[PDB]
């Protein structure tokens, strides 16, 4: 779950990190209101989930409050590589001396989470990991000690960041304990900023939670549904599907994450498009080939639908009333390819005869299918 | 086969559970030997003719045990597992989906440190052919023959085996190590066993988008593999930054891109079916 | 710092452990309104600092708002083996099925923290540390780890408690969080109770925070003045002295706990009886030597002043520098007893001679010459 | 001597603070070998002729240390204590007053796992008569000679050691081991160090009320000792549940009781002097 970078300034202030003042303002007249109370150069910047909102044209300074509200009026509703800003933060500017990087992920190869930290802050930490990983110091954290000052002292030093040495310390220890406090995947301040007063600021921070750890984190789990990259993916939740939107036009249900990125290449590879990554899980009754197929044609993309379901003791025609039901509710509007292993295939065919419902016994042939077809209503 | 066989005295914890309950039945029809069910709060139960206590130690203070399955929800599945560990039990098997990366993180660590092997957590089990089920999977796809399996998913690695099966090459130990980024057991912590059976000849390796278990696994099979290996990437045209389904199928950047997967199998001279027909085929070839 | 049944039950219900509804009253109307409010049997609970509240008569039951008005009129201002109730927690009453006792200390010779755990609760968890020390069981957490439900159920079930097994053994891990949490030294249910409906709550609950680690607990660190056993171990706090109201008339100060322990020993030995401990730190100047006699003074028990010194290198008219400007300001109005070693010690005689205030080369010739005062 | 002598190199933790440039300076004039110090935020400068270093970590980079002395703040010193034994440093010395007790508790776990020997904290520290002083003890009192101290006080300490130097007895190496509840270093962690020391021909236990190290003490005494102690207990006329001064003199109902230490004592048969004098004569006495 991604969280706004409002959201993540307010967990990092919580535990102890130094975060300039901001508010969230959903029109220009809010962010007056808000420059006016600040009484001082303020940012606008962008509340969306992507990164690179700068380049993009996102983050403006603003020196009065006529100002913050005409920036505020070029931002919002602005696209930032795919987004529509619905929200800016209305922030005090600080004075910058020094920007650097300080980041927590998993590191899956050592199976401890790493602090990455570099002089080379207020940049695509991407690149420079590829370009020059010299520059880039880590630190593996004990998952049961956790991160001491002492530990902390030592990578400030070892990054060479110059600046109040205790201070730098304790917002990465600050940082972690945040990581861990709210079980982040990801939490990064970038840049971490010295000001010209010599004070130690977060000047913007991403926080990534995981998902897995939601159910105790009630305060969280509540922005679920308005972090949402696509509002599927809440209603596919609700079945204990997984749903991602992808672009193009062919829908996907399979029966396995595995099986699924395994339709997903077949599509692709001959040519097709895929609309979506569906999970419907372990098992593959009727219920749920239904609510799959619910959840999959609320999509205005997709063009047709791709069931690739391997039951091995769950029966074929499980699957096949369940399309039927939906077809014969009207919902069902476009075509549906399906390959469905288990027991009694023939059962199953003779059930889908007059109905635009055709199985294949392979995958490759049901996947050739949708990817030629011409989809839509029928 | 590796690590079970028929003689394995089996501990189901959560049993009294719907999941539980389900896979016990399914488990017990294919022979598997369940002496005993832990449920915190139904001890003195009895479900499908096994006994039930409270606690692993109440359990094994009356059973032996040789592996425990674990279909505790995901909120106390961590915990299980460490209880499971602490009880002595060798091989832990970790069923449950939705467990905290930092439940894992912390558990795997303690676990290891005490002797345990755990597998898990989300996935499907382990199974060896015609000997023993200790897990979700269909006992009906897996016919005894010649060939170890180690996949990162489930039904995926029931239809390479199905498809083994019906080619006359059948299966030895297919272990699910799970979907999650930590887990308990990796592909080369099992390639050693699966090295030194004389009844697997050869080895196929299921993996996907993220980490890099599959790099590790093929440097590891370069240099000590006596047997020929087969590999498969799920994921391949998979986008970066997102989970696709597996807590762990996910491109960070520059870790866990299938590209890197795929060179560093080819590196290693295992080849890299692109089908799950390809996977017989090449396994065909590789046996004479 | 000692905290009330109130406060350690409110940081106890912060980390999820189940505690009946209460609130504290100060007036006998004010518990009567809370009655009303709850609308159910209630009990009335003297807040005081000492165990055995039950036994003194600080604990009553009260069925109606009239009840609870005249249980808290009958117990606000009682005495309770020293102390004097000034406020009441008017709390629901629970329906009592079992009683458990819980607690964690620090076992210095494990170097841990230790879960004590027993079915005999609402007992002197001491006493049954003799008739049968069996009854209580221990487990000893690891410092980094923490403690985990799995261990809490498996002290559960070694314990042999009746109830639900997962929310018993789920109040010991968060009575665990909680003793980290504020710094306690000591944190303890006793009753920990099943109710005859299968609820478990924690009818009663006791903690002791460390001291050392107020400075991290702000909320907490406020209560300090008021938590004080005496009024004095706060303006000795403020000079960083260290004092401890004993009853007796003799009263004392040295530079050096392990120092001044031995002082009261002397003083006992021969007969005295030591008003106080004051330990002014590690080193004696005059400054502090005053401060001291400040703080000691404001005591009406003490009679005259034993002051035991080693400065080694500190220069003894340090001490009688102190003592006389005490003396010329009209603080010191009791006699002084002194042995101040260090350089210098004659000069210091020529300093104090006249004056009520006796120096002698020995410690115990001191101690002895206040005994008769 | 035991632990350290006029060879050990010193580093002082919290040097720029005003007590570490006070018994910097002390330790200096005493022949104490001080070669470098660490302060967070103040390294690259200078005290007293000793260059300071941001960590130990650099320090011990530019510099030999055979242990080191901690003058950081409570809430910062227990982190300081393991930042010295992540460094390496064999011997390290934590004077501090005040730190949290679980800090300790986590700290001296780590601490000794890493191999390090921790003294204090709430200590004046370790001094060997007229070779080192680590430490605030006053160097005077200390006349070298036959006499090994162990104390878990301070002041009272240099007054035995005065009145066993004026005696004529003198004294070897004297370790204030704290006042706190949680110590790294015990009674009978330096009694067998004592006890193979040529140089020491009779040890001093100054204990108090509270915890039951005088009584472990005690029990090695009576198995393992090959020379006479003398014991010594401040507080025995402290009342219970009261601190007295040190965190860690307290009496807890049935634990740390005067009479307790005074019962195993003699059963050790360990002489215990009511006085200073008495100290200096049972010694005397034991010395033929
Ligand atoms: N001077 C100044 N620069 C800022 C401030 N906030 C952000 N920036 C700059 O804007 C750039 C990008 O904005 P950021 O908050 O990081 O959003 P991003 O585009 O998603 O990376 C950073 O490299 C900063 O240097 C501010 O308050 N004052
Ligand atoms: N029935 C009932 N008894 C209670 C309740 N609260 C306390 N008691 C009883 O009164 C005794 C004394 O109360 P407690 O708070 O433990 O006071 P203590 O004497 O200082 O330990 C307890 O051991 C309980 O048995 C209650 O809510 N309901
Ligand atoms: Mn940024
Ligand atoms: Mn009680």
């Amino acid at each position: 779950m991604n969280l706004h970078e409002y959201q993540a300034k307010e967990i990092l202030a919580r535990y102890g990190v130094p975060v300039p003042p901001g508010k969230v303002a959903y029109t220009p007249e809010e962010a007056k209101r808000i420059a006016e109370e600040f009484g001082k150069r303020v940012v606008i910047k962008a509340q969306v989930h992507v990164g690179g909102r700068g380049k993009a044209g996102g983050v403006k300074l603003a020196d009065t409050p006529q100002e913050a509200y005409e920036k505020a009026q070029a931002i919002l509703g602005m696209n930032i590589k795919g987004l529509t800003v619905k929200k800016v933060l209305v922030a005090e500017a600080v004075d910058i001396a020094k920007e650097y990087y300080a980041g927590l992920i998993l590191d899956r190869a050592k199976k401890r989470v790493v602090l990455m930290l570099s002089k080379e802050g207020g940049v695509d930490i991407e690149e420079v990991a590829a370009e020059r990983p010299e520059a880039i110091h880590k630190f593996w954290i004990d998952p049961h000690k956790g991160f001491r000052p002492f530990e902390a002292r030592e990578m400030v030093k070892r990054a060479g960041l110059e600046g109040n040495l205790n201070k730098l310390a304790q917002v990465l220890v600050a940082l972690y304990r945040a990581y861990e406090g709210v079980d982040a995947s990801i939490a990064e301040i970038n840049p971490l900023v010295v000001t010209t007063d010599g004070g130690i600021v977060a000047a913007d921070a991403k926080i990534v939670l995981d998902d897995n750890a939601l159910f105790r984190h009630p305060d969280l789990a509540e922005l679920r549904e308005v972090e949402a990259e696509h509002p599927l993916e809440v209603e596919a939740s609700n079945y204990g599907f997984a749903y991602v939107k992808l672009d193009g036009n062919i829908g996907i249900i399979g029966n396995g994450a595995g099986l699924v990125m395994y339709t997903l290449d077949l599509v692709n590879r001959v040519g097709g498009k895929p609309a979506n990554f569906l999970d419907i899980g372990g098992g593959a009754k009727a219920d749920v080939v239904y609510n799959a197929l619910k959840v999959v044609l609320k999509d205005p993309d997709v063009k047709g639908v791709f069931i690739n379901i391997f039951g091995g003791i769950t029966r074929a025609d499980e699957v096949a009333k369940g399309v039927i039901r939906a077809l014969e509710e009207g919902l069902l509007t476009k075509p549906v390819v399906m390959r469905v292993a288990g027991t009694a295939e023939e059962e199953a065919k003779k059930l889908l005869e007059g109905k635009p419902v055709y199985m294949y016994p392979t995958s490759i042939e049901a996947a050739k299918v949708t990817v030629a077809m011409k989809g839509g209503a029928a | 086969m590796i690590l079970v066989n028929k003689e394995t005295r089996v501990l189901v914890q959560g049993i009294t559970g719907r999941e539980g309950q389900f896979h016990t039945k399914q488990m017990l029809s294919y022979g598997t030997k369940i002496v005993a069910g832990v449920t915190p709060g139904k001890g003195g139960m009895e479900v499908l003719g096994v006994p039930v206590y409270d606690t692993v130690k109440e359990a094994v203070a009356h059973h032996e045990v040789d592996a425990s399955i674990i279909f505790v929800p995901a909120p106390a599945a961590a915990d299980a597992a460490l209880e499971a560990a602490h009880a002595g039990i060798p091989l832990i098997v970790l069923i449950t989906e939705g467990i905290p990366t930092l439940d894992m993180v912390r558990a795997v660590e303690e676990i290891k440190a005490l002797g345990s092997r755990l597998i898990g957590g989300n996935c499907p089990g382990i199974i060896s052919a015609e000997e023993t089920k200790i897990g979700i999977m269909p006992g009906h796809v897996f016919k005894r023959g010649r060939v170890g399996i180690i996949s990162r998913s489930g039904t995926l690695t029931y239809e390479a085996a199905a498809a083994l099966s019906q080619a006359g090459l059948g299966t030895t130990t297919t272990v699910g190590i799970g979907g999650d980024p930590v887990i308990g057991t990796t592909f080369k912590d099992l390639l050693p066993l699966f090295n030194e059976d004389p009844e697997t000849e050869a080895v196929v390796l299921i993996g996907e988008i993220g980490g890099s278990d599959e790099e590790e696994a093929a440097a590891w099979v370069k240099d000590h593999m006596k047997k020929p290996v087969v590999g498969f990437i799920g994921g391949r045209s998979a986008p970066k930054g997102k989970r696709m389904g597996h807590a762990g199928a996910i491109i960070m950047g520059n870790v866990g891109t299938p590209e890197s997967k795929l060179r560093a199998f080819a590196e290693a001279g295992i080849p890299v079916a692109d089908t799950i027909d390809e996977i017989v085929e090449l396994v065909k070839k590789a046996l004479g």
